[PDB]
RNA sequence: UCGCCCCUGAA
RNA sequence: CUUGAGUCUCGUAGAGGGGGGUAGAAUUCCAGGUGUAGCGGUGAAAUGCGUAGAGAUCUGGAGGAAUACCGGUGGCGAAGGCGGCCCCCUGGACGAAGACUGACGCUCAGGUGCGAAAGCGUGGGGAGCAAACAGGAUUAGAUACCCUGGUAGUCCACGCCGUAAACGAUGUCGACUUGGAGGUUGUGCCCUUGAGGCGUGGCUUCCGGAGCUAACGCGUUAAGUCGACCGCCUGGGGAGUAC
């Protein structure tokens, strides 16, 4: 994709950090793997997964990575403009648009996940089993899968240009 | 020229007739091993529809004892 | 392994052993064992499991074919 | 009724019997409102293998259309006579009087390329009459 | 070889041909010639010869065998065979091509061999 | 079974006309007839569970018919009843 | 084809 | 009203169901003949069987059980399930022109029927195989796998029990949504001048797109996309046990 920190305006921020592992032939090695996004309090949002032998530059690698997944995403106001109720991965997501003069209201990855976006006045849920790594695929279910005003409304100005043709 | 409304050939070197098949010793003895078994299909190369009006006419005959199954015994 | 046909010319070797081939096949070592339906039949959807499959593996060898690695 | 076609296997030694038991079988079955469409036969043709000991056997055909009333009785016959041997009966599928190989044998006798002797020809003449008359 | 010989005490029996029955069995190899009137003339075996184990139905253990069956109707003069190869086991060929090479010829290939339409019922056997 | 001939009777008889091709009346009626003589059929048989399934199904047929003919035509339905032996 | 079991724990 | 459903007509194919006949092969028993010191089994062995003549081999007779090949993701049935051949009685499926009925339909707790195999009762039958059982072997032990025998049973008739990884681990019905190749079975068309060339239905495998799924994969015969109704689940062990 394309970059998504930029100077003057970069919203640096991290979400999952943890070791994962594979067994090897001689032991068992350790890879320092972590999931990050870079905002930019006006969306422009991503996510990697890096590998490495220290924490450090599995942040470096996943930041990089981040650029690599950026997803797009355009609203008004402080508040997601569509709900969005879809499901990636076994942890279920739910997402609903709200007023403003309330909280983001979410411990779990979608409290910074959802801050990062431009958003930060979203009511969010998720159901089913407790696992930060896939309520990260909110990403999936609300910053890339939207409607908008304008959208909606070029389907309601396409139909009429139809009659007119025939 | 036009609606003459049937081939000419139902004879292939692998597949078999149609219509007719009935018991008389000489004609069903061609199909069958000479061992007294009968033939599988899936050398012979036949599909099925032949294979099933064959096979018909080669028992009923076999036990009017025309053809052949005491050859372990002959 | 044998079939009633006879063999009447001078041999010290002949062939029987496609006479093998018109008689023979397993149908005399299945006296000594019991199976059930569910065993013999699951086998012959083998040996049509090969001959599907070999429509599929020549799209496969073509590619390799192409070039020269032998 | 329907069709019938009673082949079975007479004795071989007892063919000469042959014309004057089809008589007796083929009487009965027209009177029941019956039709016998042709009488054939397939001679003393040498057995594949033993049944009921013997080296060779006689064959006879039949195609007639009765009622089963009178295919009864003329199964119990068969199956309570020991001069005949195996028997056995096919039916529907309009009649194979012509046109089968059954009738493919009967008609290399007439011609004189015999499947099976001079004699059988002239039986399946006589049947188809029903003015039969012992060889 | 080790086989034993034999000899038989008639030379009236003779037909100038006779079966050559053969049973190749996976745990052993019989071979007897019997004439072609269907009475017996020779008879050997694998065991007589001094086989053991599995070693019974080996292409030699059935050479020695058809051999030693050959000393046993040598002297009615026979020199036909009407082989009827049989059982699932080796030991068939290796008694035909020994018998060509011991003064007698095939003349003959016929099969009797039991071939069930399982109107009997098979054992399990063998299971470790 | 049912003959062609006796299917041809039933016809002439039973709904509106003759030569009805098959009509409410007429449709019961067939499944009657097939139904009182294969009562024989399992008569000369104990189980012979596929035919006795067959036998099952005319016989909810017939009920089924029936019953949208009561709610057509009271008059019509029991007339057809008098004339036939099944009306359980 | 030659049967053949048994093995306290955190790096 | 006819698009759902159903009937009528004409054909089509099949191990659909039930009943009764019939053929041969194989094993076995019994009888006779031939021939003699082994047979059989096994990784080796041993028990067992043989001079009172076996094994094998040949001839005659008898009986029980099952039908080699056929035979294939081939076919049929609601499922369970169903294989030599023939007759009788009988069910279901599908297609083709038309013709008719006119929502008569769909599903379903209860209820009712059908149930592989084992089992049980009653009566027939008994070859082979085989729980049990008895020797032998392997093993430290071997109440087993292994070997030699072998009883109940398996088999037939009738009734009963109703279970199964009763499986596609996939409720049933209706509706839709890319396709490709094969298999199988109808039917229309095409110098049918090609066993076939082009269609169009029914059923059946394999592959795979989208989509779905946690993944494996499923994938127009869905685990896709919908509706209708019913059944079930709601942590594991305790326990499909107790009461």
């Amino acid at each position: 994709a394309h970059i998504e920190k930029q100077a003057g305006e970069l919203q640096e921020k991290l979400i999952a950090v943890n070791r994962v592992s594979k067994t090897v032939k001689g032991g068992r090695i350790f890879s320092f793997t972590a999931l990050t996004v870079v905002g930019d309090g006006n969306g422009r949002v991503g996510f990697g997964y890096g590998k490495a032998r220290e924490v450090p530059a599995a942040i470096q690698k996943a930041m990089e990575k981040a650029r690599r997944n950026m997803i797009n995403v355009a609203l008004n106001n402080g508040t997601l403009q569509h709900p969005v109720k879809g499901v990636h991965t076994g942890s279920r997501v739910f997402m609903q648009p709200a007023s403003e003069g309330t909280g983001i209201i979410a411990g779990g990855a979608m409290r910074a996940v959802l801050e990062v976006a431009g958003v930060h006045n979203v009511l969010a849920k998720a159901y089913g089993s407790t696992n930060p790594i896939n309520v990260v695929r909110a990403t999936i279910d609300g910053l890339e899968n939207m409607n908008s005003p304008e959208m909606v409304a070029a389907k309601r100005g396409k139909s009429v240009e139809e009659i007119l043709g025939k | 020229a036009r609606y003459f409304r049937r081939r000419k050939f139902c004879r292939f070197t692998a597949e078999g007739v149609q219509e007719i098949d009935y018991k008389d010793i000489a004609t069903l003895k061609n199909y069958i091993t000479e061992s007294g078994k009968i033939v599988p299909s899936r050398i012979t190369g036949t599909r099925a529809k032949y294979q099933r009006q064959l096979a018909r006419a080669i028992k009923r005959a076999r036990y009017l004892s025309l053809l052949p199954y005491t050859d372990r015994h002959q | 392994p044998v079939i009633k046909v006879r063999e009447n010319e001078p041999f010290d070797v002949a062939l029987r052993r496609f006479k093998r081939s018109c008689e023979k096949a397993g149908v005399l070592a299945e006296v000594r064992r019991r199976e059930f339906y569910e065993k013999p039949t699951t086998e012959r959807k083998r040996a049509k499991a090969s001959a599907v499959k070999r429509h599929a593996k020549k799209l496969a060898r073509e590619n390799a074919r192409r070039t020269r690695l032998y | 009724m329907r069709h019938y076609e009673i082949v079975f296997m007479v004795h071989p030694d007892q063919s000469e019997q042959v014309p004057g038991m089809i008589e007796r079988y083929t009487a009965a079955i027209t009177g029941a409102e019956g039709k016998i469409h042709r009488l054939e036969d397939w001679g003393r043709r040498q057995l594949a293998y033993p049944i009921n000991k013997l080296h060779k056997a006689h064959y006879v055909l039949m195609n007639v259309e009765a009622p089963q009333e009178v295919i009864d009785e003329l199964e119990t016959t068969f199956r309570f006579n020991d001069a005949v041997i195996r028997s056995m009966v096919m039916r529907t599928k309009h009649a194979v009087t012509e046109a089968s190989p059954m009738v493919k044998a009967k008609d290399e006798r007439r011609e004189r390329r015999d499947d099976f002797a001079n004699e059988t020809a002239d039986d399946a003449e006589a049947g188809d009459s029903e003015e039969e008359e012992e060889e | 070889a080790k086989a034993p010989i034999r000899a038989r005490k008639r030379v009236r029996k003779q037909v100038s041909d006779g079966v050559a029955h053969i049973h190749a069995s996976f745990n052993n190899t019989i071979v007897t010639i019997t004439d072609r009137q269907g009475n017996a003339l020779g008879w050997a075996t694998a065991g007589g010869s001094g086989f053991r184990g599995s070693r019974k139905s080996t292409p030699f253990a059935a050479q020695v065998a058809a051999e030693r069956c050959a000393d046993a109707v040598k002297e009615y003069g026979i020199k036909n065979l009407e082989v009827m190869v049989k059982g699932p086991g080796p030991g068939r060929e290796s008694t035909i091509r020994a018998l060509n090479a011991a003064g007698f010829r095939i003349t003959n290939i016929t099969d009797v061999t039991p071939i069930p339409h399982n109107g009997c019922r098979p054992p399990k056997k063998r299971r470790v | 079974s049912l003959s062609t001939e006796a299917t041809a009777k039933i016809v002439s008889e039973f709904g509106r006309d003759a030569n009805d091709t098959g009509s409410t009346e007429v449709q019961v009626a067939l499944l009657t007839a097939q139904i009182n003589h294969l009562q024989g059929h399992f008569a000369e048989h104990k189980k012979d569970h596929h035919s006795r399934r067959g036998l099952l199904r005319m016989v909810s047929q017939r009920r089924k018919l029936l019953d949208y003919l009561k709610r057509k035509d009271v008059a019509r339905y029991t007339r057809l009843i008098e004339r036939l032996g099944l009306r359980r």
